[PDB]
């Protein structure tokens, strides 16, 4: 935010006044998420009689 | 960040030497470590 004002007057009346204001703001956000799960079950059976 | 590792391997190899009843004690080892009393008596009779 920025603002400037200037005024000058001198009688011989004459009066002059100038004001300037400029405001600018920017917001940026980002969100990333990842989830991975692996489940493996290996069962082997062998029987001889 | 969270990570979890789970690994459990349990294997059993029963040896019951009761001709037909020999396979019963071997098959019963799946999830049952302790031998059945009635099955043990049947194998003893065999
Ligand atoms: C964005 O930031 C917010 C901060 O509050 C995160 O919100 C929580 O983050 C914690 C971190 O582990 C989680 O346990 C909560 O479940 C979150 N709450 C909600 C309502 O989301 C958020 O995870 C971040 N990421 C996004 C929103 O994608």
């Amino acid at each position: 935010k920025s603002g400037f004002s200037f005024g000058f007057k001198i009688p011989g009346i004459f009066e002059l006044g100038i004001s300037s204001q400029s405001d600018r703001g920017k917001h940026y956000i980002r969100r990333t998420k990842r989830f991975s799960h692996t489940k493996s079950v290996f069962l082997h059976a062998r029987s001889d009689l | 960040a969270a990570s979890g590792t789970q690994n459990n391997v349990l294997r059993g190899e029963p040896f019951i030497r009761g001709a037909g009843f020999i396979s019963g004690l071997s098959y019963l080892e799946l999830d049952n470590p302790a031998g059945n009393k009635r099955r043990y008596s049947a194998w003893a009779e065999s």
